[PDB]
């Protein structure tokens, strides 16, 4: 019967690893590097588009940075198609929570929900896992500014600064070196770009090969603003920090 | 639906998927449980390969199932959340129907039952998780500490450890834990728990988590400085 | 509108002796003011020395008896030909009846036999499954005519011993199978006189350790 | 790979035969049936001295008149016990009486072969079901994952089964007392057990018509162990 | 070889190996004999024990007052099939107030076993059955194989060493068919038939199991000291 | 119907009548309106019912299953709530039942729970349920104290049912008494009202209205 | 739940010494309208049973197809379909009785009163009634609708109890049935003159008589009846 | 006809709820607490159809307690009230709706403000300074309209509450056997044993 | 009994010159009993305003539902929903509950950000769109509002004149309705500024 052709996606290796999760992570390691850096007064999300073309329409493009609600955003590393499935689910969960409790969803609760969905694909259903790793940048009134990451295993963890995708080993070393706790957003912006500039597989880091975003309390009085950077604004911040 | 029998017997009478789930537990960070005369302590290893972490928001290793019962674990982190959630629901469900919170034995038996169900259900793999469930039964001052594993077997322990290098810390506990006279105070019990982790952990900085549970829903998690004082006192006595 | 229930009339009577039990019932079957049958057996031997009758709506009555007979059969298969005790049969019937709690068997069920000590036993049910062991029970249309007479002549209610004037009750002496049948026959003869749905014939099933025996008697056919 | 409900060329179900191998690895359990009662005894086999042995529950009550001992993947037994307890109580509800030990055993064994591609595999545990009823008296049954159950006068299952069964072959007779049977279980357990038999690593139980199913205290078993040692040293 | 992994796969020579492996489970099973006359039908079964402490596995199952079978192979599969027969015999009675024909009972078993041989996931039944009965067309004896093939016979035997008892019946055909109105002599012939399949062991009181159905004889099983008469 | 149950020093008294009626017709005078659920728990019946035969017998199966699983006697609170949660699922479906689940455990002490077909579940010291409940309440309230002997408490329960049996047309037949301690319930006689009335009248000097 | 539309009236029947007789008129009424004058309401099954049906005609036609399908099904894998394992009256009745009761239990009844008349294998007379409620009963005489009220009294004067059955010949029994049919024509406002009659005898088998008519009627005395009391002309 | 009352003062919320339980002709109990603690700083009183009331209150309680354990965090009164409203709004279009009216009195530890929410069985939520369900409001609101201030102390609130209960005891036909009063403030929930 | 008049309340919307006005009372009641004088019936999603009369639980439910849907709309479309589009969304949403409807009388009002054109629309409880040029009315005093609006209204009113007209239309209609009143709110909406005014009215 059909058993003959079943890959058996949800099984353990003799060593106790989940084959498909491990291989999905291998897929993600070839994806464009995404970095998240959390500061005292805000969060930075920086991400590298993969070998773009001159004919790619950049200003209407979105492959890395997505908005989940007004307070929470995500950086994607892996299959974009897979990420969008999860992103739409996450957007709905945030709205469900809002409708139920009449309050914006806490960042961790949203992260746990998505991570639980990813976990489900590793334990039951016989389907392949989502080849996606997220960086969650968000804010709520309990914990303030928060950085999380989830991967195909469904495991998530909190971070002060973190990278996903390509050259994370090199990237995480550079972040670990220059990161300090009393750091500010403007400094975090500079660190994020400097890290990508050194870990990139491209010859030079340019505005057309980047997506960038900041979550700031830099909004008029006690409230939070999400800023998805435009191509011209990424070009300006590249000149300001002294990379181009 | 996906019905495939993933957990099955082999010629030598083994269910490899259950055994490979134990190998995932072996890979997991060390977790230890020690019960004193009037308390239980849950120690947990935090691997220091991950720095630049945000310890405020990072999922803590020890999880409250109810106000009087806690659950730590070794193995796949994602899998543990599914067991914990189910356990937390069952805890509230038990209070709702029986009008009395779960006993530590009952809660353990439920979790172990879930784990077992996943070893002979179609289309699912076993949980790559072993748990240490600890607490105090309602209106009871006798400490409770139970262990579970992927196969679904469970049992009570005077002291127990699970996860990576658990063989070493179990060796330590077997010679250092006396049944006739267990750790009389909270201090003695925490000290013994930290000592046992120091056999494996590496550095005694942010790599050790300690959670003390006492009778009548009195659960508290020790901070870095409080734990660091135990680490300092242990090594100063050792220099002799 | 369709009315799924009907009244087939009739009347049944169970009396428990010391080492025997009888379950009697008239053989007349009716609708409204017409006679369907002058001889339509209503009391059945169900095996294991148990006799049963489900009086009221014959379709539900025949369905219930049929299902219990079936239950006895499957009790033998599932439990190594074990004899179904009267107390076990009674509880089994409760579950059959209550199984249709929200669309009831419109019947008044009575079973008779011997308990595990060999003594006479009669159990009585309502339509929705409630049951109780009794020494004496009439069921069906003319139950209201018969039961008061049985209270008086079986349990000796309101009867006292001459000379004492209400102080000493009449002693509850046991009744023989011949004595019981006399009371059964007089009950149905009297019920026939004053109830239009009772008559034609009286069929009695007697249960002893030796087995199940049948007796038939004519009743007035008007 | 291959089907779960596949037959071998010899005419056996692979998965059932492989589950029997798992039961051979399990801890020893012995049952002895007498006219004064049935005795059930098990090897606890704690994997470490820190494990509180009194929490090892390998002897279990199904009803007041039926007990059960297990051997093999004991986690698999839990649902079998739950079914057995439900079956026993459910029958009492329907029939206002105790359920026959054979009928109970049959109900348990019906689950055994409900596996395919229902549960995903056979049970990895064998059960000794001991009890009493009015019809057939004191009974001991051996329930396998094959769906087959044999009645026994005495039976040993687990790692030391064939060695213990041979010992039960000689020692059992139809005029055994309950006290004699208790000692006989302890004797044979001590013989096949790796570690030295005591009240903490071995457990006794019995089922009598009067008192019903009882698990023995560690104080009560300790005395029977001391009584055994003396009677063996007596000759 | 490559075509025995499941029941849904024919071999290159057009064989169903999973069915044939299920057929093998019968040959491993203990011997049982069936035979009939014009008035009565008899089952004789050699029960098997695990050891001396164990009981002897029951081989004969009653299906109705007028029908029942003996098994050889996986006993639980016989319990499933016998249960199905019990329901079919019972459906015939409750609905049609009609005792189920033995021939039609065979047709129902054949069709139930067949569905398991053509579908993926399931497996063939691992048991052979000898169904005896007395219906409106007299006494009957059927042989059920889990391939689906059901066969009405005068006499037969299935299980280990069953060829000896089957040859004996093939010789005695003319004699035992004429045993009308005599249950004890028909059983004697059945006991003498099953004796041809014995080696080393002989027929003891708790070893032998006999059943009989006939004209004025409900299906009844004889075990223990009830069969000491025929040893 | 008249059924009562009250907590006191010696544990719990439970007293019920015996009559069952279909309209004005007296169906039975011998009805057991106390389901002996197990050896430690009692349950009463009232309300045009006997639905409670099935469901409180069923409750006994659930209580037995509980103590098999948990190796511990079920609490009166847990037992009562299994029944109340069950009838709540069937709410809207049929007629009107009312019960008192009575028991004595170590953790709770003597406990009574009024469970109701509308889903109501009330813990309390005194309860009277049935068509003759008001008559029973009258005798009970005026004579109830916590410091009552087992002998006097039994009588008060017996007398309260008798009061209702007399006035309420749908109560009567006989009185079934029960006394509940944690060691178990103890049965205290079936008392025919026909004989009990004249006995109580003469001895107590009550019922002067009636001629005897 | 429905209401009957096109309806068939009385079906009358009785036992006699060697078998049974059953009869029913050929009318399918549409309320007070006597709509259909050629409806056969006696439906034979094999050569040993006749099912007489009253009530809803659409449901009758459904039952007719079930019986037709029953014969087909019984013949499948049945070498003795025309011999030992042929359909019996008792088999056919119990089947219908099962269906009628099942349908009432789903609150969707076959709106009929049925009488299964026939002769068994052993020569015993079979005569049993079943209706929309699943109610069943047997008697020496059985009749539906108006037949119950008018036919039974007449048929019971011939066979009042079981012991009168061997004393009743086929000629006497048929005469009683034919007379009963006439009485029903006098007094049933939803009956017709034309009817069918069936005799199932254990010796002579099944005799099915179609296109019978009520004859020898008394109407002459009508001429003498004038007004409603005082009128003379 | 059960009376359940609520009043939000300066620094606390006070909920009064009748003690009577009437099953037709008789008062079966005169000491019934018609309230459940959903979380340490959130109390819900309730009144409606028998059975439904407690079943609903305990179901809500269990859900909030589940949330508290999962997140190790107490939901705000506003959040709990919104959850409760949704459950009733869901309920009203069910096969068999919950026939339960509730008052949710909670102290928000974040904003340091007491909050009183009135929600009926239809799922009609309103935040109020003082609220009631059933016929209770008809008598009490006129007194509360007159005497209420937002800056009242807890003791002043209790006095105003006594005045409401006295008016109910005077003019209501049903004897509700007095009320159990509970206070919800920064320090949690406590019961006024003498009232 | 009648769900649409248990809680009571009214909403009215009008168009002016380069502006729209939407207004509502503040009453929530349980039939005769007044329960709340702060129950606002006008909500907004971006620059699109929605007033809802009828059963209060459904008013709340629908507000929460359209907040839900307009938020997802914005995330995907990367722009705020327009009045014309929202009107269709309201109609769709209401009609999907055709045989179990929300007992409401919604009123959309707002200015199209791109064309600058003033827009108002009303609905029945099952989704029928009434896209009027002049004015829309809804609630328990809709008859009264129809009478006021039909006489008081004139086209091309300036924002500060339109305010007076809609305010008087609401106030005098609410005073002839037992289940409406207890305060009132008026939203004056222009292309890039919105003024909200609470009116002083009789509190009976
Ligand atoms: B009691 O009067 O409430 C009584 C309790 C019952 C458990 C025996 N109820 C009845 O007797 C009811 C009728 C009734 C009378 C008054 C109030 C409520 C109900 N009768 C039955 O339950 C009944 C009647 N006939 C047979 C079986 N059961
Ligand atoms: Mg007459
Ligand atoms: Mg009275
Ligand atoms: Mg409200």
């Amino acid at each position: 019967g059909s058993r003959r052709y079943d890959s058996r996606t949800t099984i353990f290796s003799p060593e106790g690893r989940l084959y498909q999760v491990e291989y999905a992570l291998e897929s993600i390691s070839h994806a464009g590097t995404a970095i998240g850096i959390m500061a005292s007064d805000g969060i930075v999300l920086a991400a590298e588009r993969k070998v773009t073309s001159t004919l790619l329409e950049q200003d209407t493009s979105t492959e890395k940075l997505y908005k989940l609600n007004d307070k929470i955003a995500v950086a994607v590393a892996g299959l974009t198609a897979d990420a969008e499935i999860l992103i739409n689910t996450a957007r709905i969960h945030a709205q469900n929570y809002l409708k139920t409790y009449n309050e914006d969803i806490p960042v961790e609760i949203l992260v746990r929900r998505l991570s639980d969905i990813k976990q489900g694909y590793t334990q039951h259903g016989g389907l392949r896992p989502f080849g996606v790793s997220f960086i969650y940048a968000g804010y709520d009134d309990r914990y303030g500014y928060q950085l999380y990451t989830s991967n195909p295993s469904g495991n998530y963890t909190g971070w002060k600064a973190i990278s996903v995708g390509a050259n994370t080993s090199a990237a995480q070393t550079l972040l670990q070196m220059d990161y300090k706790d009393d750091m500010k957003v403007d400094d975090a912006i500079e660190l994020a770009l400097k890290t990508l500039s050194k870990t990139t597989d491209s010859s030079a880091l340019t505005y057309d090969r980047l997506e960038f975003a900041t979550i700031r309390k830099g909004a008029n009085d006690g409230e939070v603003y999400q800023k998805i950077f435009k191509p011209q604004e990424i070009k300006d911040i590249l000149v300001k920090t002294g990379i181009t | 639906g996906y019905d495939r029998a993933l957990s099955i017997f082999s010629p030598d009478g083994h269910i490899f998927q259950v055994e490979y789930a134990l190998e995932a537990v072996k890979r997991g960070t060390c977790a230890v449980g020690v019960k004193g005369k009037n308390c239980v302590v849950l120690g947990c290893e935090r691997r220091s390969t991950l720095k630049l972490q945000d310890t405020r928001i990072t999922p803590s290793k020890v999880s409250k199932i109810d106000s009087h019962v806690v659950l730590s674990f070794s193995g796949l982190n994602a899998d543990s959340r599914i067991l914990i959630e189910k356990a937390r629901v069952e805890a509230q469900s038990h209070r709702l129907t029986l009008e009395d919170p779960v006993t530590v034995e009952y809660l353990t038996r439920y979790v172990a039952g879930v784990q077992q169900r996943y070893t002979q259900s179609g289309g699912v793999r076993p949980f790559g998780v072993s748990t240490l469930i600890a607490g105090f039964d309602p209106r009871d001052d006798e400490p409770k500490l139970y262990q579970t594993e992927p196969s679904g077997i469970y049992s009570s322990w005077s002291a127990q450890t699970i996860g990576r290098n658990s063989k070493t810390v179990r060796e330590f506990l077997e010679k250092n834990y006396d049944r006739k006279e267990p750790p009389a105070t909270v201090e003695e019990c925490v000290k013994l728990t930290v000592r046992s982790l120091l056999e494996v952990v590496q550095t005694g900085a942010k790599n050790i988590e300690i959670t003390v549970v006492k009778p009548d829903s009195d659960i508290v998690a020790l901070s870095s400085e409080e734990i660091n004082q135990y680490v300092t006192q242990i090594e100063q006595e050792k220099q002799e | 509108q369709f009315n799924p229930y009907g009244d087939n009339g009739g009347t049944i009577l169970g009396i428990a002796g010391e080492d025997f039990a009888v379950l009697a019932g008239d053989t007349r079957n009716i609708t409204d003011y017409s006679i369907n049958s002058r001889y339509e057996p209503k009391v059945f031997d169900c095996g294991d020395n148990i006799v049963m009758s489900a009086n009221g709506f014959a379709a539900d009555g025949d369905a219930l008896v049929k299902r219990f007979k079936n239950s006895v059969k499957w009790y033998h298969f599932d439990h190594n030909d074990k004899k179904l005790s009267i107390n076990s049969a009674a509880r089994n019937i409760q579950h059959l009846l209550y199984g249709k709690r929200f669309f009831p068997y419109y019947v008044h069920t009575i079973i008779a036999g011997l308990d595990e000590d060999g003594k006479g036993a009669v159990y009585s049910f309502d339509p929705v499954g409630s049951y109780e062991r009794e020494q004496c029970r009439a069921g069906g249309a003319a139950a209201s005519l018969i039961m008061p007479f049985l209270d008086n002549q079986v349990n000796f209610k309101n009867q006292y011993e001459p000379g004492t004037n209400g102080k000493v009750k009449k002693p509850l002496k046991y009744l023989s199978v011949e004595e019981v049948i006399k009371l059964v026959r007089d009950s149905f003869t009297s019920a026939t006189e004053r109830h239009i749905q009772v008559g034609d014939g009286l069929e009695i099933l007697i249960v002893t350790k030796d087995g199940v025996r049948k007796e038939f008697y004519e009743l007035k056919r008007d | 790979d291959r089907g779960v409900s596949t037959f071998s060329p010899e005419g056996r179900l692979f998965q059932v035969e492989y589950s029997l191998e798992a039961i051979k690895l399990g801890s020893t359990a012995i049952g002895i049936a007498t006219k004064e009662g049935v005795v059930l005894g098990v090897e606890k086999r704690a994997t470490s001295p820190l494990l509180e042995s009194d929490s090892i529950e390998k002897i279990v009550e199904i009803d007041r008149h039926i007990g059960c001992a297990m051997s093999g993947l004991t986690a698999d037994a839990r649902s079998m016990i739950e079914h057995a307890r439900t079956a026993a109580v459910t029958h009492n509800l329907y029939y206002d009486e105790d359920i026959n030990v054979e009928s109970l055993t049959q109900s348990v064994c019906d689950l055994a072969l409900r596996f395919g591609e229902l549960m995903s595999r056979p049970f990895g545990v064998a059960l000794l079901i001991a009890g009493h009823d009015a019809d057939d008296g004191y009974q001991l049954f051996h329930a396998e994952p094959s769906g087959t159950f044999y009645r026994y006068n005495a039976k040993a299952i687990g790692s030391g089964s064939e060695g213990a069964q041979a010992e039960l072959l000689n020692e059992w007779h139809s005029s055994l007392t309950l006290k004699e049977a208790e000692l006989l279980v302890l004797k044979i357990l001590k013989q096949v057990m790796e570690e030295k038999l005591d009240e903490n690593n071995a457990q006794l139980s019995c089922i009598t018509k009067q008192d019903g199913f009882k698990i023995y205290d560690n104080e009560k078993t300790a005395e029977l162990i001391k009584e055994l040692k003396e009677k063996e040293a007596a000759e | 070889n490559n075509y025995d992994g499941d029941t849904v796969t024919f071999s290159p020579t057009g064989r169903l190996f999973q069915v044939e492996y299920a057929l093998e489970a019968i040959k491993q099973g203990s011997v049982t004999v069936g035979l009939r006359s014009n008035t009565h039908a008899v089952l004789v079964a050699l029960k098997r024990n695990a050891d001396e402490l164990s009981s002897y596995q029951k081989k004969i199952i009653k299906c109705d007052e007028h029908m029942g079978l003996s098994l050889a192979g996986l006993a639980p599969d016989a319990r499933v099939l016998s249960n199905y027969l019990r329901q079919q015999c019972n459906y015939s009675s409750l609905v049609f107030n009609r005792k189920l024909a033995v021939e039609r009972a065979g047709h129902l078993l054949c069709d139930k076993a067949q569905k398991n041989t053509q579908s993926y996931g399931g497996r063939p039944y691992g048991v052979g059955l000898l169904i005896i009965g007395y219906d409106k067309s007299g006494a009957h004896l059927l042989e059920f194989q889990p391939s689906g093939n059901v066969t009405e016979l005068y006499g037969t035997a299935i299980g280990a060493r069953s060829q000896g008892a089957k040859t004996y019946l093939e010789r005695t055909l003319d004699t035992f068919i004429k045993i009308d109105g005599n249950p004890d002599e028909l059983i004697k012939a059945g006991v003498e038939a099953i004796s041809q399949s014995l080696r080393d062991e002989s027929l003891t009181v708790d070893n032998l199991s006999i059943a009989i159905v006939g004209k004025d004889t409900p299906f009844t099983i004889y075990d223990g000291e009830a069969v000491a008469k025929y040893i | 119907t008249t059924t009562l149950a009250f907590r006191f020093q010696g544990g719990i008294i439970v007293a019920v009548d015996s009559r069952a009626t279909a309209g004005n017709w007296v169906a039975s005078q011998t009805v057991k309106k106390v389901i002996e659920i197990n050896p430690f728990l009692l349950g009463t019946m009232a309300g045009g019912a006997a639905d409670f035969q099935f469901w409180e017998t069923w409750l006994g199966s659930q209580c037995r299953l509980h103590e098999l699983r948990e190796k511990e006697r079920i609490s009166v609170a847990a037992a009562s709530k299994i029944l109340s949660n069950l009838v709540y699922q069937y709410k809207g479906a049929g007629l009107s039942m009312g019960t008192m689940i009575c028991g004595y455990t170590r953790k709770e002490g003597p406990t009574i729970y009024y469970v109701d077909s509308d889903g109501t579940r009330l813990k309390g010291d005194i309860f009277c349920v049935g068509s003759g409940q008001t008559f029973a309440y009258g005798v009970l309230d005026s004579n109830y104290k916590w410091d009552l002997s087992v002998e006097d408490a039994l009588y008060l329960g017996k007398r309260s049912i008798l009061a209702a049996a007399h006035r309420d047309a749908y109560s009567g037949g006989s009185v079934n008494l029960y006394h509940v301690t944690e060691d178990g319930w103890i049965y205290h006689g079936n008392h025919d009202v026909g004989e009990l009335f004249w006995k109580v009248k003469e001895e107590e000097g009550s019922f002067n209205n009636v001629i005897g | 739940t429905q209401q009957p539309i096109v309806t068939g009236t009385s079906v009358i029947s009785m036992k006699y010494d060697n078998g049974v007789i059953i009869a029913a008129d050929n009318l399918g009424s549409y309320g007070s309208l006597l709509r259909f004058n050629g409806v056969e309401r006696l439906i034979p099954v094999g050569d040993n049973t006749v099912v007489g049906i009253s009530g809803d005609i659409s449901d009758m036609q459904h039952i007719e197809r079930l019986l037709k399908d029953l014969v087909t099904e019984n013949a499948y894998d049945n070498p003795l379909a025309d011999a030992e394992e042929a359909l019996e009256p008792s088999y056919i009745f119990e089947y219908l009785a099962t269906v009628m009761y099942q349908r009432r239990s789903k609150m969707n009844p076959l709106w009929n009163a049925i009488i299964v008349a026939g002769v068994q294998s052993n020569g015993d007379q079979f005569l049993r009634y079943v209706n929309l409620l699943g109610v069943t009963y047997s008697s020496p005489t059985l009749a539906t609708g108006f037949g119950a009220h008018m036919a039974n009294p007449l048929l019971r004067k011939v066979v009042d109890r079981e012991s009168d059955i061997p004393k009743t010949t086929v000629q006497v029994a048929e005469e009683a049935i034919v007379n009963a049919m006439r009485v029903l024509y006098y007094r049933d406002a939803r009956s017709s003159r034309n009817f069918s009659l069936a005799i199932i005898d254990k010796n002579t088998g099944l005799t099915f008589k179609k296109n019978l008519q009520v004859e020898n009627m008394k109407w002459d005395f009508a001429k003498d009846i004038k007004g409603y009391g005082t009128q003379k002309i | 006809m059960d009376i359940i009352l609520g009043i939000r003062v300066q620094d606390s919320v006070i909920l009064a709820s009748s003690k009577a339980v009437t099953r037709g002709i008789s008062v079966l109990k005169d000491s019934d607490d018609k309230t459940r603690q959903l979380s340490p700083h959130t109390l819900m009183s309730f009144a409606g159809e028998a059975g439904d009331t407690v079943q609903f209150a305990e179901y809500i309680q269990a859900n909030i307690q589940l949330y508290s354990i999962r997140e190790d965090y107490e939901l705000s009164p506003q959040a709990v009230s919104s959850f409760v409203r949704q459950e009733l709004a869901k309920s009203i279009r069910s096969r068999r709706p919950y026939q339960v009216n509730v008052l949710i009195g909670g102290y928000d530890k974040k904003k340091n403000k007491p909050e009183l929410y009135q929600i009926d069985y239809l799922g009609t939520k309103v935040e109020l300074p003082y609220g009631a369900h059933g016929y209770s409001g008809f008598y009490t609101f006129s007194l509360l309209d007159h005497h209420y201030r937002p800056d009242m102390t807890t003791e002043e609130g209790l006095d105003l509450l006594k005045l409401c209960v006295q008016e109910l005891e005077k003019r209501m036909p049903m004897d509700f056997k007095g009320v159990i009063v509970k206070i919800v403030d920064k320090d949690g929930i406590r019961q006024v044993d003498d009232f | 009994s009648d769900p649409s008049s248990i809680n009571g309340g009214i909403v009215v919307a009008m168009t002016g010159k380069d502006c729209v006005a939407i207004a509502c009372d503040l009453r929530l009641g349980s039939q005769s009993l007044g329960v709340s004088n702060k129950f606002e019936k006008i909500f907004h999603y971006g620059h699109v305003f929605l007033g809802i009369t009828g059963l209060a639980t459904d008013v709340t439910t629908l507000n929460e539902m359209f907040r839900y849907k307009t938020n997802l709309y914005k995330l995907k479309e990367e722009r705020a929903i327009e009045p014309e589009t929202f009107t269709q969304l309201v109609s769709s949403s209401l009609y999907e509950r055709r045989f179990g409807p929300y007992f409401v009388g919604p009123v959309v009002a707002g200015i199209n950000s791109k064309s600058g054109k003033p827009f108002i629309a009303g609905f029945d409880l099952i989704g029928c769109i009434d896209e009027a040029k002049d004015f829309i009315v809804s609630g328990t005093a809709s008859d009264q509002l129809f009478g006021m609006c039909e006489s008081l209204y004139e086209p091309n009113l300036e924002p500060e004149d339109l305010f007076e007209t809609i305010s008087q239309a609401l106030l005098n209609a609410a005073d002839r309705d037992a289940l409406s009143g207890w305060g009132a709110v008026v939203y004056i909406i222009k292309k890039d500024e919105v003024v909200k005014r609470y009116l002083k009215m009789r509190q009976d």
